[PDB]
């Protein structure tokens, strides 16, 4: 079997610039290289076949290339919707072998999180469980650490952490930190905090609650 | 133009057999064989094989000759893949995609993907909560309010805010399996004029249980 090797695995380029994705086979595959693009939560679209010929309607920004065992796919004037997983399939001999993909991330300006801590719902409290939900929306860079602090004591157990993929309109990410707790445990305490540390600061972004009117 | 719709995603417990249907449209079935591909979650794309939609005879990949069986109902232009004795390691999204040429060296036009979760876990309906804030104006004249869909099986659930009308401002975070069940959440940010004045709602459908839920995020503060 022919073996397509894709390295690197992640690529970041800014909007309007160039990126290039490198693919390589384990023997001269005589230019029989196809490139698919898999848009997040979509099927692949065939962009190029025979290393450089575009399929019907992939706009000329995408420039296939290469020879022998070394091929590359260039994209220019990179669009915030160019975010996808790019794969090379080879098409010379059976079986048709793919590559590992390369995620093309869009480098953006830094943006700081919009943090929302939410109390347990009365109805969840009725069921004997509490969940505090911290939302951290629209930050850039990617990396933000969130810690929970129940009455000054760092909670480090009981938290599920979900991140949105990169947004293809404003190129940002968003996180959902959920502390799931017991009614009786919720009521043993009172200060609950979602404290977050992202590049846009020094002094932690810190949101905290307990029920009072407004 | 060319459209290939696949079956709805299935839950099967280890050992069963599953026939995924790919009903092809737009082109002439008889002139273009079918490719079946495997998108594992942590692995990327795998050619499973191809079926001559003309002669009916299939070429399997090595990783698949033996529990997978391609077949087709040409009469309805449907190509079907079946997996016998489901080993949980068949957890993936199998794609049907058109073989542009003989043998499938180019899959132009792919189908939507059918997801397969091979689990012994019980189908569990979700419990939905409206996550109102302890007030807290979330940035300039915007209030963000949420909805938490908790403890169900299996994926998916269809969360929409306000019957689709609240499309901007929404972030639905990926569902995560805490061992036996799933937790989901989305936020939506609206201007203060809009809420609590207009009626914000979370509509959540978990079709596995046959569940349709509608939660008003009414101001509880």
């Amino acid at each position: 079997d022919i073996v397509m090797t894709q390295s690197p695995k992640f690529m970041s380029t800014s909007v309007g610039d160039r990126v290039t994705i490198t693919c390589k086979a384990s023997q001269d595959v005589s230019t029989a290289v196809v490139w698919y693009q898999q848009k997040p939560g979509q099927s692949p679209k065939l962009l190029i076949y025979w290393a450089s010929t575009r399929h019907i309607g992939v706009p000329d920004r995408f420039a296939g290339s290469g020879s022998g065992t070394d091929y590359t796919l260039t994209i220019s004037s990179v669009q915030a919707e160019d975010l996808a997983l790019y794969y090379c399939q080879q098409h010379y001999s059976p079986p048709w072998t793919f590559g590992g993909g390369t995620k093309l991330e869009i480098k953006r300006a830094d943006a700081a999180p919009t943090v929302s801590i939410f109390p347990p719902s009365s109805e969840q409290l009725t069921s004997g469980g509490a969940s505090v939900v911290c939302f951290l929306n629209n930050f850039y860079p990617k990396d933000i650490n969130v810690k929970w602090k129940i009455d000054g004591s760092e909670r480090q157990n009981g938290v599920l952490n979900s991140w949105t993929d990169q947004d293809s309109k404003d190129s940002t990410y968003s996180m959902s930190s959920t502390l799931t707790l017991t009614k009786d445990e919720y009521e043993r305490h009172n200060s609950y905090t979602c404290e977050a540390t992202h590049k846009t600061s020094t002094s932690p972004i810190v949101k905290s609650f307990n029920r009072n009117e407004c | 133009q060319i459209q290939l719709v696949q079956s709805g995603p299935e839950l099967k417990k280890p050992g069963e057999t599953v026939k995924i249907s790919c009903k092809a449209s737009g082109y002439t079935f008889t002139n273009y064989g079918m490719n079946w591909v495997k998108q594992a979650p942590g692995k990327g794309l795998e050619w499973m094989g191809w079926i001559n939609t003309n002669t009916g005879e299939p070429t399997y990949g090595e990783e698949f000759k033996g529990r997978f069986a391609f077949s087709l109902e040409t009469s309805a232009s449907t190509a079907n893949l079946q997996i016998n004795n489901l080993k949980n390691e068949d957890k993936a999204t199998f794609f049907c995609a058109r073989g542009e040429d003989n043998f499938g060296s180019l899959s132009d036009y792919w189908g939507q993907g059918t997801t397969l979760t091979v689990s012994s876990a019980k189908t569990t309906a979700p419990s939905v909560y409206p996550l109102a804030p302890v007030c807290g104006d979330t940035t300039g004249s915007s209030v963000t309010l949420g909805c938490l869909v908790k403890g169900y099986f299996p994926e998916p659930v269809t969360l929409t805010w306000n019957s689709g009308s609240l499309s901007s401002g929404v972030h639905t975070f990926p569902a995560v399996l805490q061992s036996d069940l799933y937790t989901l959440s989305s936020s939506v940010t609206v201007t203060s004029s809009t809420w609590p004045s207009q009626s914000i709602t979370c509509n959540v459908a978990h079709p596995a249980s046959s569940t349709k839920v509608d939660k008003k995020i009414e101001p509880r503060g």
